[PDB]
DNA sequence: GCCGCCCTGGAGAATCCCGGTGCCGAGGCCGCTCAATTGGTCGTAGACAGCTCTAGCAACCGCTTAAACGCACGTACGCGCTGTCCCCCGCGTTTTAACCGCCAAGGGGATTACTTCCTAGTCTCCAGGCACGTGTCAGATATATACATCC
């Protein structure tokens, strides 16, 4: 059964271990048990889908198909957020 | 079947969805209009003395025409940007090996570059055209190289009144082009060169568009002119025609002897 | 007499330094060019004054009473120590996919310019909805009076 689907599900679990090891790293963490990093990942995908939905809801009011920078950064300065560097 | 849940419901509506093992050859067969021609030219060259490359522009046709030879049971090789270069070696030996049972070397066309030995086939099926020639040409040259033994057949597959009908079409324009500016400037006939320059443009400007399975053939700008017809191909064939009765009591055979070997 | 071995001198080549000349980053200069400036006019936003009525404030009173406070006791829990085991970390090895560089055509979207028309601003007039006050009315509540009854 050579044939198989184009579509991928496991995309979550491309935010790999060392890649949670690092950004606990960042945050000035020295251990890490087991069961941080499904936790990590359910967290990064429920703050994605909140930024995600704000920012096609701003790409479906201009009746654009295309998500660009600004909306995205609408979308993270409404909840309160704001992120410099992409806005000029 | 490139399409995600798109078998089950050609099994469902067809096949009542029991996939036993001989309806999901008839779905293989009879969803696509090129697998019916592919089927057929498949058994006439398996009857004669022939083996046949086949190239594709997806990796994913490349694995559901695997997948078509492996419950039709035909000894294959198969080579795409997935294969490493030693299995690519291994692949490439063993299908031109004196010694070799395999019948069909499957190929993602852009793959392997232009050092690839292909000696020993003899049919080519170009199963998805590119929009770059030279690509098919590199294609056919696999086969078609110095010292070849066989007269070798090239079989293009193009579905009807479909978007593959301008892919053809630009590159019939593009080997017009090539022929053009190359083809004419390579290493009393400069007054017909106004009128045969003149000749090839109005073929550019008009579309090709308006014993077919044959292994067989029988002043170069009439040559040209050749391999840009279109052969019409009508199978008209029903569900229950294909796999037939040498082929359905060896299907059943080996699926009854499996329940018994378990495995 | 003939042949082989040890000691010392001057000429040929490699390297450091300096000068002439060409290339990358940045700043002065020029040209377009559109938005800030200047000048004038006018309407109105807000400052100012005035009167009326209500809330706040400083400092005191008096009374009540429930909350705050102090103290004694007791015991529950924070904390320290020890064991243990298990799970995470460090490291070596193998795989694998990210990354970068490539087609191949086509659509999405950002601009520039132009046309058109629908819709929202503006103005005038008017009327009814909202805010306030009041007469009236039916449901809820308390007691007046008469009848059956126990001791």
């Amino acid at each position: 059964a050579k044939r198989h689907r184009k579509v991928l599900r496991d995309n979550i679990q491309g935010i790999t271990k060392p890649a949670i090891r690092r950004l606990a790293r960042r945050g000035g963490v020295k251990r890490i048990s087991g069961l941080i990093y499904e936790e990590t990942r359910g967290v990064l995908k429920v703050f994605l889908e909140n930024v995600i939905r704000d920012a096609v809801t701003y790409t479906e009011h201009a009746k654009r198909k295309t998500v660009t920078a600004m909306d995205v950064v609408y979308a993270l300065k409404r909840q309160g957020r704001t992120l410099y560097g992409f806005g000029g | 079947y490139l399409f995600d849940n798109a078998e089950e419901r050609v099994l469902q509506k067809f096949g009542d969805g029991k996939m036993t093992r001989e309806n999901v050859l008839r779905g293989l067969i009879m969803s696509s209009g090129k697998m019916v021609l592919l089927d057929q030219l498949l058994t006439r060259l398996k009857k004669d003395g022939h083996r046949v490359l086949i190239f594709s522009q997806m990796v994913r046709m490349l694995d559901i025409l695997g997948d078509y030879l492996s419950i039709k049971g035909i000894n294959f090789q198969r080579l795409d940007g997935t294969v490493p270069s030693a299995q690519r070696r291994i692949s490439i030996d063993h299908f031109n090996s004196p010694d070799s049972n395999d019948f069909v070397f499957l190929l993602s066309t852009r793959a392997g570059g232009l050092g690839i030995n292909l000696m020993t086939a003899d049919t080519v099926v170009i199963f998805d055209s590119d929009w770059n020639p030279q690509a098919d040409l590199q294609a056919m040259a696999r086969a078609h190289r110095i010292g070849q033994k066989n007269h070798v057949m090239v079989y293009r597959l193009v579905s009807k009144d479909t978007v593959e009908e301008e892919v053809l079409e630009r590159a019939r324009k593009k080997m017009i082009l090539e022929y053009a500016i190359i083809s004419l400037g390579v290493t009393k006939k400069n007054e017909p060169n106004a009128g045969e320059l003149s000749a090839i443009l109005k073929f550019g400007a008009g579309n090709m568009f308006t014993d077919v399975l044959n292994h067989a053939e029988d002043l170069g700008g009439e040559e040209f002119l050749k391999q840009f017809e279109v052969t019409d191909y009508k199978a008209d064939i029903d569900w229950d025609d294909i796999i037939p009765e040498e082929e359905l009591k060896k299907l059943q055979d080996e699926e009854q002897k499996r329940k018994d070997e378990e495995y």
